RNA sequence: UUUUUUUUUU
RNA sequence: GCCUCGAUAGCUCAGUUGGGAGAGCGUACGACUGAAGAUCGUAAGGUCACCAGUUCGAUCCUGGUUCGGGGCACCA
RNA sequence: GCCUCGAUAGCUCAGUUGGGAGAGCGUACGACUGAAGAUCGUAAGGUCACCAGUUCGAUCCUGGUUCGGGGCACCA
RNA sequence: CUCCUCGAAGACAGUGUCAAGCGGGGAGUUUGACUGGGGCGGUACAUCUAUCAAAUCGUAACGUAGGUGUCCUAAGGCGAGCUCAGAGAGGACGGAAACCUCUCGUAGAGCAAAAGGGCAAAAGCUUGCUUGAUCUUGACUUUCAGUACGAGUACAGACCGCGAAAGCGUGGCCUAUCGAUCCUUUUAAUCCUGAUUGUUUCAGGUAAGAGGUGUCAGAAAAGUUACCACAGGGAUAACUGGCUUGUGGCAGCCAAGCGUCCAUAGCGACGUUGCUUUUUGAUCCUUCGAUGUCGGCUCUUCCUAUCAUUGCGAAGCAGAAUUCGCCAAGCGUUGGAUUGUUCACCCACUAAUAGGGAACGUGAGCUGGGUUUAGACCGUCGUGAGACAGGUUAGUUUUACCCUACUG
RNA sequence: GACAUUGUGAAGAGUCAGACUCU
RNA sequence: ACUGAUUUCUGCCCAGUGCUCUGAAUGUUAAAUCGUAGUAAUUCGAGUAAGCGCGGGUAAACGGCGGGAGUAACUAUGACUC
RNA sequence: ACCAUCUAGUAGCUGGUUCCUUCCGAAGUUUCCCUCAGGAUAGCUGGAUCUCAGGCAGUUAUAUUCGGUAAAGCUAAUGAUU
RNA sequence: ACGUUUCCGACCCGUCUUGAAACACGGAUUGCGGAGUGCUUGUCUACUGCGAGUCAAAGGGUGUUAAAACCUUGCGGCGAA
C-alpha cells in the first residue's frame, strides 16, 4: 500500500473547507504510570493473590489497521484516519510506471 | 507427596545415636598451666574398645 | 522419592542436582563438580 | 449423541394457529423515511394555509 | 614432501 | 484359503497402445602371441511358462492351469 | 485407513522469488610413465517424476496424479 | 603491678527491613467444542460462490467442487479517445513464434483474487486532471429476536474532484475480505470537573479513532492414573439379541471354451439371478440402581447344504476304487503329539472320520489355561508421572431351603 | 545488593572546597 | 546416588538437558544511590550485585550410538571402492 | 487415619413431590451462549379483560405478474461422446 | 352393595422415554410421619381508603380487660420536572 505525503481534503477546524494537510503515520504514546487504570492495576497487582487480570496469549491478527494523521497546513488541526488492513505500509512511495521493462 | 528419609532425619528420633554403652568422649585434657607452661604426666591405665 | 515411579526403573532426570536445592530435592550427587570414573590422579 | 438436528416441521402449523396477520392500513399514511427535501416544503406548505 | 603394481611356461 | 506379484536364450535380467524379442554371462570361430591367459570381432543364443479369448494385429490386454515369491486370516 | 516428507547427469547429493541446472565420483580426450594406477590439462553429460494453472518467463509458486520413505493405528 | 576468665574472628559475619535471582521441595487451579462411542484425524467453529434445493424465498449431514484473514495513490473519482480473444492474407534479415499493413471478428478477451452474474463509442485498453477512500445526522436492506457488529442501499446538509455540459463520485463492477465491555493511547473545544478561594502543572470527563479477543456475540490455562473416586447415562462404545448382507458361505441361468473328436458325462469363462445368517462388517433399537464376558470338559435335542450306511438314476460306469445326482437326518461320524486356543497341522485306526444351531447351548454344572484390576520383568515410546489386540510371571470363581420344569 | 546494628586509627586513589567518597 | 556375590569385561559421544569451574567480562540486569530540567509533584540520564549470556570440564550424570550404490575368471556372496 | 464443627457444603444430574369436578390446551423449532443432558430469546399456550359493531379468510373468481424444476434440446452455445 | 354363577370386556402400578405389560428401574405387608416455605426486594393484577397529594418513622402523650386501642409531625419516604 502506498500514500502520498500531502492530501488536500476537508478540514474540521476553522478552516471549514477543503485545505492541504501533511500526511504522517501515527503511533501509540507512551503509556502514562499516573493514569488511573496504571494506579489502579498496580495497587491491585502489590500484595500478595499473583496475577489479579488476564493476560492474551492467542494473537490471531497479522495486520493493524494504519491510522494516518493528517494535519492542515493552515490551522494545525490534525484527523486522524484508519484504512485497510495491510502488511506492507509505506508514506509518499515511488509511484507506480505504466508499459516499462522489468 | 511426602517427605523422604532425608527429610525425617533431622527430627533426631529413631535417627538418634546408639550410645547406650559408649566409654566417654574422646578429648585431650584442657588446655592449662602445665600444658602450656612445660608438661604433666600421666599414666595409661587401660585401652578399651568403644561401641 | 524423586527417583521412583516409571515402568521401568530409571531416574529419568540428571543425577547431578544444584546446591541450593531444596530439601526434599537434594537428592543423587550433590554440587557435582564431575562424575564418572576417576581416571588419573584426584 | 449428535444434537444438530435442524427442521422446519411443526412451523407451518404454528404460525396458522393464531392466522396470519397481515399489516395495518394506516402504515400508508405515515411520512417516515421520505425525502428531507419534500418534508420542509411540505411544513412550509402547511404552516401558512389560511384556515378561512 | 610424495614415489603403489608388473599374468603362465620358455 | 484371500489380497496379490512375477514367469523372456544353458543362467541372469530389459522390452512393448499390442505393430522389433534386446543386453550380459555362457558356447563356437577368427584376430593377437613363441604358445597360452586376458582383450577384441563375428557367430550367437528364444515354444516370450501353458491354454482360451478380445483385436486388423498380442510377449504386453481379459479369463483359466502350473510354478513359485510377499503379505492378510476367532476370541474374550 | 489417517498424517506428513521426498523425487534433479550413470550413482550419491546441492540449487534459486521464478530469469543459473550445479558438486563429487563415473564416462571420453590429451599429457607424464616401458605400461597401469596416482598426477597434470580439457570435454560431454539430468525424467529437474508426470501433468494443468498463475502471473512477461515456473525444476522452483499452487493443485492433482505415479513411485518411494517415515509416524499413528488405543479401550474393552 | 594491672577491674581482658583464657583463646579465635571482629565492625566482617550474624540479626531486622526492602529489592532481584533460583525455587514441582510445597500450594491452588486449568488442561475448548463438534464428532454415526470416545481418542487420533479433520474444522464442516466467523465466513463467500456453484450444487444439493424438489421453477417465489427458505431448507440438513464429518453432503460435493472450491474460496476468505489479503491486494490496490490506483487496481478509487471523472473526461476523452479506442476495441478485445482469435482467424485469414501480405511485408529485408524474420523462422511456428519479434515488428509493420489490410480484411473478418457478439465478446469466444479483460476486468487483483475462488465461483457465479454483469459489461463493447464500456465496467475492458490508452491517456489528462484529481483525492467523494473527506466532514455530519438520521432512514432502510442483509443476518434477524426483525438485537448488535460487519457489509450495503437511497437520500439530506457542507466542502470538493472531473467534465463544455447534462451528469457522475461517500472507495474497489456485484456477491466474502472481519471485532464488544474494562484498560491504554491519539485527535478534538480558546470545553466541563477536582466541591476552603484562585493561577499553573497533573488527573478525571464529554465526542471520534487505534491497540483484540480466528473457540471470530469476545475465560487468563499442560499431562497422567492399571491405586483411583462421585453424580449420572442404554441420549453413548465393548458381549448376546434385532434390521442389513457389503464381506463370508451356498445354489442357479446363457453357453465362449476345456474335455483326443464332443458346449452341457464332468466342468464351465465373459456376464447375470438368487438363498443363508456357522464369518466379518454397518447400525445403535433393548440392557450401564450389572443378562457373569473365551475355550475345553460333561449332556441333551434339533437342522440339514449327505462323509458313511439303506433303495436308486447318470458317467469319459468292463472291477478295489472313483465322480455326478435323487428319496433320505433312522443311525454313526474316533485315539492322540504341539498350542489357552476356535482354527491349524501331523501321527494312527476306521464304514466314515460331513457341516452346523440351540443367549458365538451349557461358570448358583466344573475348570481358570487365556482374556480382564492391584505386585514384578523386558523391548519400543515419553523430560516425567506413565502408555503399548507387544512378550513374561503370580494373581479369592459366592448363595437354592422358593416357583416352575425334569427325575423318581 | 541496599539501609540500620556500626565503633576507633593509618596508607593510597578520586572528588571538591576542612570535609566526603571509595580501596 | 546408582549398581548389586565371585570370574571376565565395562567400547565411542560433552552436540541436547543437567551439574560444576573461572572470571577481565559496559552484552542484559532490581531496589537504593548520583547527575540534569522543573517552583514541586515529576521527567530524563548514569551507575547498577548475584543470576542469565558468553568460555572450560564432566557420561559407574540424564542419556544417545546412520543410510544408498558398485565390485572377485561358473553362479552366489562381497574382503574392496564411491 | 479418626472425632466434632464450618455444613441443611454445591450439583446444568437421579428419585419423589399428597383432594375432587369443570373449561381451555402445547413443544421438541429460530437466534446467542466453553453451548451440545443446561439456559436466555422468539414461537406455540392460559388467564384478565378492554375498545368497538364489516372488514377479514390455510377457499375460489377476475386482472396482472414472478420462477428455470418435470418434460424438451444437443441436426442451438459449453462439456462429453460412436 | 367387596357372596356365588353365567355372557362380553379385561397385561402392574409410579417413572424417564420417540416408544413400557416389558427380559428398564422402585414397590413383601400395614399403621403413623413425609416435600414450593419464610423473609427482603421488585413487577403486574384484584380489592379498600384518600387524592396533588398520600403514608407517615423513630419518638412523645395517654391507656390497667396497659405489648392492644386512641391522639400527635415547619421536618422524612414516594409523587408533583
Ligand atoms: C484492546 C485489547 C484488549 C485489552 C484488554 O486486555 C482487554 C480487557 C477486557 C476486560 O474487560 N478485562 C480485562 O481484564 C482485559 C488490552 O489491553 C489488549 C490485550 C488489547
Amino acid at each position: 500500500v502506498n500514500v502520498p505525503k500531502a492530501r488536500r481534503t476537508f478540514c474540521d477546524g476553522k478552516c471549514r473547507k477543503h485545505t492541504n494537510h501533511k500526511v504522517t503515520q501515527y503511533k501509540k504514546g507512551k503509556e502514562s504510570k499516573f493514569a488511573q487504570g496504571r494506579r489502579r492495576y498496580d495497587r491491585k497487582q502489590s500484595g500478595f493473590g499473583g496475577q489479579t487480570k488476564p493476560i492474551f496469549r492467542k494473537k490471531a491478527k497479522t495486520t493493524k489497521k494504519i491510522v494516518l494523521r493528517m494535519e492542515c497546513t493552515e490551522c494545525k488541526h490534525k484527523k486522524q484516519l484508519p484504512i485497510k488492513r495491510c502488511k506492507h505500509f509505506e508514506l509518499g512511495g515511488q509511484k507506480k510506471s505504466r508499459g516499462q521493462v522489468i | 507427596g511426602r517427605r523422604i528419609r532425608i527429610q525425617r532425619k533431622g527430627a533426631g528420633g529413631i535417627f538418634k545415636s546408639h550410645n547406650k554403652h559408649r566409654k566417654g568422649a574422646s578429648k585431650l585434657r584442657p588446655l592449662d598451666y602445665a600444658e602450656r607452661h612445660g608438661y604433666i604426666k600421666g599414666l595409661v591405665k587401660d585401652i578399651i574398645h568403644d561401641p | 522419592h524423586p527417583h521412583g515411579g516409571g515402568n521401568h526403573q530409571h531416574i529419568g532426570h540428571p543425577s547431578t542436582v544444584r546446591r541450593d536445592a531444596s530439601a526434599g530435592k537434594k537428592v543423587g550427587l550433590i554440587a557435582a563438580r564431575r562424575t564418572g570414573r576417576i581416571r588419573g590422579g584426584k | 449423541a449428535k444434537s444438530k438436528n435442524h427442521t422446519n416441521h411443526n412451523q407451518n402449523k404454528k404460525a396458522h394457529r393464531n392466522g396470519i396477520t397481515k399489516p395495518k392500513k394506516h402504515i400508508f399514511l405515515s411520512m417516515k423515511g421520505v425525502d428531507a427535501k419534500f418534508i420542509k416544503n411540505l411544513r412550509f406548505s402547511r404552516k401558512n394555509n389560511k384556515r378561512q
